């Protein structure tokens, strides 16, 4: 949600979903 | 190297991102049944979903049956109706889906060429689809759900206990 | 004007009405909590999808969070229109994504939640019977018992 409204956040979300997988 | 497109991977990325967001926000059901006043709610929700699956299959049967006839009726009217209605299959799906909720309009049947006969045929067909499908299928669904409820009683606590048991039993081993 | 409920249950043919009203409100509280859960889930995705279309849709739709709340609230009653999904830039892919998302929200949320509510209310009714007179008597007793002391 924080990334939704107005680079680091993108990579953090990617790392989180990689951990889920 | 130096010193807005029709089909760009950026828009596709955004579009898939939207579905992924909705799915992850819906994934909260894992940590829902652990609480007290929320288990039986989830359990009956799953039960009614599994029940209405078959009603969905029959409803899409009749939907297909009506939509093929409606696409054949106005197949030879390209630019003759009031709105952009009943011209291609995608548009037929659009109107027949969005009329289930009262969001589509009746003016999607009026023509510009006189052909009064085909106009009445279309009014009759659209009306009879509306009445039959919507009303009879809804009343069948609700009466049969109250049926499937009235036979099974007092074990909702049991089912919630079984679900919650699976839930915090999966946390022990590893 | 809504505060009249104090002097309502003293009468004969109106007590059990009020009592079952309160009962069903207390019951549907939890269904309201789950429905706002799914509402939030769909509305965040819908605000992220059309976040980068300022002035591209047909109507003033899906531009800010306040407008998303507006449309997703007023569509529960059939008062909002489908034309709130059509675009002006071609981008047919995003257009179909939005049609699909809006439709699936509509069907799922509205239909399944309504049928769950009514079937579970008939459930919560069929188990408790013949004591509505008792509950109305208890309420009316509290009512004209509070008038004695001072």
């Amino acid at each position: 949600v924080f990334n939704a409204s107005d680079t680091w956040t993108e990579m953090l979300i990617m790392v989180w979903v990689l951990g889920m997988m | 190297y130096v010193d807005w497109l029709p089909s760009d991977p950026q828009i596709i990325s955004e579009g898939l991102y939207a579905i992924a967001v909705v799915l992850s926000f819906s994934r909260i059901a894992y940590i829902l049944p652990a609480n007290e006043s929320f288990g039986p709610l989830q359990i009956s929700l799953g039960r009614t979903v599994k029940d209405i699956f078959k009603f969905m299959v029959l409803f899409i049967m009749v939907f297909f049956a009506f939509m093929i006839g409606m696409f054949i009726l106005y197949s030879y009217y390209l630019g003759a109706k009031v709105n952009a209605a009943f011209t291609t299959v995608e548009e037929s799906f659009k109107t027949l889906f969005w009329s289930i909720f009262g969001l589509s309009e009746v003016t999607s049947v009026v023509l510009k060429y006189d052909h009064k006969f085909i106009e009445n045929i279309g009014y009759v067909l659209y009306g009879i689809y509306n009445v039959t499908m919507v009303v009879v299928l809804l009343n069948m669904l609700i009466a049969m759900i109250n049926s499937s409820y009235q036979e099974i009683e007092d074990d909702s606590d049991v089912e919630w206990k079984f679900a919650r048991s699976k839930l915090w039993l999966s946390y022990f081993d590893d």
